[PDB]
């Protein structure tokens, strides 16, 4: 079948700059079926382009489409603030199919995270579970590595992460990483440490605490 | 001109639901019509197509389980969904398809949540702050079902520096999130900080004071 | 006494658009079907209710020879029990079809460098065609409840679309000429025969 | 599969005679029909004479009583004996082979000119 791959996964640019988004098909395909869509957070998709190069009625003049064969392109000539969003391409065999989407985000300068670690509360320990929380606050770009070390052993497979949307004021991200343990496991160990790697840091930053020491 | 989906909600694995899409300004029975869904933080996935003339097509992930149909007298499109699975959890949109002219009209969607969990109010635990710089503190809002949860700080007085994170679904089937704020560390001496947590599906309202 | 005129169909300079598909009625004549099937040349040659290598031993009351151009993707739809834009809205075979479907890649006659926009298909139609129905209506398709009054616009679409046949198209998007032979045997007399 | 070689044309005076030959080679079904056609300048192609499957010759009206068409099966060649030629017989003449009822083949085209 037709498989659409979009590039890049994330595009980082500034208002007034030129965005170029690529959609590659797994196979030569008719340009007559290639459509582009915009999606803003919480909103339904909006058709921008149909037939690879025709604008939908109402779509501003700066949106432009092109390409042929397997390689198609969406071009936003001069980015307005409302153009920052997700974009999908779409093709058609016997049925519609969608590319995985390109995120268009606001470029800003590098900003290292502030890193904080939170031990589990006594209330939680009472109920038999321990959650340890590591916070990376207001950083850019989005890429960051969070490693949990317990008694200096790298911990895999018992953490989950959540990330905010780009901050409306300073354009950064923040990230929450939660390590989950039983009360009994948590009390088997002494040193709980969160190690953060980020382009804005000259070397990795570790925040830690010792269980039971103020 | 509108498409309005409804009928989505909670359902248990193996169960079944019927979605409805009420059109205004297009005639359902005269169009190519699609259901397109979108899982949390995922892309768009086409699911089902019905031709004007009645032919139907299905994504492989739903063949044998979903059935697209319509009711001409009610100008309404349906998606019958049987043998529902956790990975079917998504916002489900209907859209009119012009094929060579793309999908021009989309509905806002209806949410389907496939889960065997029981409705449960959250536990709210403090994230305690630990000196001329910046401190962080917050509340961990743990083990609730279903979504949503709302968090405010100091009854809405404190908004600057607040980050309320998207929930994660845990392996237990219950959701969990954190809400944090950064303040001047000297403010811990002269300020009190309380998160206000609302989980209306369980009628839970909790205020939790956070201190060192 | 007469030689069958299938050559008008297979050697025609230009073929019909599928929505306006041609039909030639063959009667009172003889033909040698081995000339047809021993020429290689065909990307598709599938028969239903008859065997090709048997055809020279048969007589039929009439034979219909339908012909048109569709995209290589779509030749699969020229078969009993199919669905799709072609089978539903342009050319439909009945479930009890007795005949042969014959197709061959025509990229080098029917495609042109900047696109051959002369071959059309029907994209919009309210209901499916009956078997062997031919709809050549060019009325504006009304997709809502407001009349179109012969004006294209929102909810008002020209019902036919052009193939864009360019020689660089992928093989599935390249034009294929199709000939559908139907073997009609009512009663007497069977006057279309092999040698 | 089928090649057709034409000969016998050129310029003659009114009243003169020509013989056209169409030599048919290749893979030819026992069921075939050969004929001679012509295309006057700025007009449409018209049948002149042909041998039906019965072996029976058939003539256009304007040439009946003047032209004789025969088929020498041994050389699989088709002969158009043209007597009593007239200026209105001027045209490019083509022979046609209808093979098995499914395909046909044309010759390159032979100029005949009747003028004084
Ligand atoms: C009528 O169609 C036949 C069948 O496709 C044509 O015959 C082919 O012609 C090409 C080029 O001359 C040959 O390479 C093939 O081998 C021929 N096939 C057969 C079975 O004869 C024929 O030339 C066409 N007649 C026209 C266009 O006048």
């Amino acid at each position: 079948e037709i498989v659409l791959t979009q590039s890049p996964g994330t595009l980082s640019l500034s208002p007034g700059e030129r965005a170029t988004l690529s959609c590659r098909a797994s196979q030569s395909v008719s340009s007559s079926y290639l459509a582009w869509y915009q999606q803003k957070p919480g909103q339904a998709p909006r058709l921008l382009i149909y037939g690879a190069s025709s604008r939908a009625t109402g779509i501003p003049d700066r949106f432009s489409g092109s390409g042929s064969g397997t390689d198609f392109t969406l071009t936003i000539s001069r980015l307005e603030p409302e153009d920052f969003a997700v974009y999908y391409c779409q093709q058609y065999g016997s049925s519609p199919t969608f590319g995985q989407g390109t995120k268009l985000e606001i470029k800003r300068t590098v900003a290292a995270p502030s890193v904080f670690i939170f031990p589990p509360s006594d209330e939680q320990l009472k109920s038999g579970t321990a959650s340890v929380v590591c916070l990376l606050n207001n950083f850019y770009p989005r890429e960051a590595k969070v490693q949990w070390k317990v008694d200096n052993a790298l911990q895999s497979g018992n953490s989950q992460e959540s990330v905010t949307e780009q901050d409306s004021k300073d354009s950064t991200y923040s990230l929450s990483s939660t390590l989950t343990l039983s009360k009994a496991d948590y009390e088997k160990h002494k040193v709980y440490a969160c190690e953060v790697t980020h382009q804005g840091l000259s070397s990795p930053v570790t925040k830690s605490f010792n269980r039971g020491e103020c | 001109v509108q498409l309005v989906e409804s009928g989505g909600g909670l359902v248990q694995p193996g169960g079944s639901l019927r979605l409805s899409c009420a059109a205004s300004g297009i005639t359902v029975s005269s169009n190519y019509m699609n259901w397109v869904r979108q899982a949390p933080g995922k892309g768009l996935e086409w699911v089902s197509l019905i031709y004007s003339g009645g032919s139907t097509y299905y994504a492989d992930s739903v063949k044998g389980r979903f059935t697209i149909s319509r009711d001409n007298s009610k100008n309404t499109l349906y998606l019958q969904m049987n043998s529902l699975r956790a990975e079917d959890t998504a916002v489900y949109h209907c859209a009119r398809d012009l094929v060579v002219y793309g999908m021009d009209v989309w509905g806002q969607g209806t949410t389907v949540t496939v889960s065997s969990a029981s409705t449960k109010g959250p536990s709210v635990f403090p994230l305690a702050p630990s000196s001329g710089g910046t401190a962080a503190l917050g509340c961990l809002v743990k083990d609730y079902f279903p979504e949503p949860v709302t968090v405010s700080w100091n009854s809405g007085a404190l908004t600057s520096g607040v980050h309320t994170f998207p929930a994660v679904l845990q392996s237990s089937g219950l959701y969990s999130l954190s809400s944090v704020v950064t303040v001047p560390s000297s403010s811990l001496g002269t300020q009190t900080y309380i998160c206000n947590v609302n989980h209306k599906p369980s009628n839970t309202k909790v205020d939790k004071k956070v201190e060192p | 006494t007469n030689l069958c005129p299938f050559g008008e169909v297979f050697n025609a300079t230009r073929f019909a658009s599928v929505y306006a598909w041609n039909r030639k009625r063959i009667s009172n004549c003889v033909a040698d079907y081995s000339v047809l099937y021993n020429s290689a040349s065909f990307s598709t040659f599938k028969c239903y209710g008859v065997s090709p290598t048997k055809l020279n031993d048969l007589c039929f009351t009439n034979v219909y020879a339908d012909s048109f151009v569709i995209r290589g993707d779509e030749v699969r739809q020229i078969a009993p029990g199919q669905t799709g834009k072609i089978a539903d809205y342009n050319y439909k075979l009945p479930d009890d079809f007795t005949g042969c479907v014959i197709a061959w890649n025509s990229n080098n006659l029917d495609s042109k460098v900047g696109g051959n926009y002369n071959y059309l298909y029907r994209l919009f139609r309210k209901s499916n065609l009956k078997p062997f129905e031919r709809d050549i209506s060019t009325e504006i398709y009304q997709a809502g409840s407001t009349p179109c009054n012969g004006v294209e616009g929102f909810n008002c679409y020209f019902p036919l679309q052009s193939y864009g046949f360019q020689p660089t198209n992928g093989v599935g998007y390249q034009p294929y000429r199709v000939v559908v032979l139907s073997f009609e045997l009512l009663h007497a007399p069977a006057t279309v025969c092999g040698p | 599969e089928v090649q057709l070689q034409e000969s016998g044309g050129g310029l003659v005076q009114p009243g003169g005679s020509l013989r056209l030959s169409c030599a048919a080679s290749g893979s030819i079904s026992t069921l075939n029909v050969m004929g001679w056609y012509r295309q006057a300048p700025g007009k449409q192609r018209e049948l002149v004479a042909r041998i039906t499957l019965d072996g029976r010759p058939e003539y256009a009206d304007s040439v009946k009583g003047r032209f004789t068409i025969t088929k020498d099966g041994a050389q699989s060649t088709l002969y158009l004996q043209m007597n009593n030629l007239k200026p209105e017989d001027t045209a490019v003449y083509f022979c046609k082979l209808e093979n098995g009822g499914f395909f046909y083949y044309w010759g390159q085209g032979t100029q005949v000119t009747v003028s004084s």
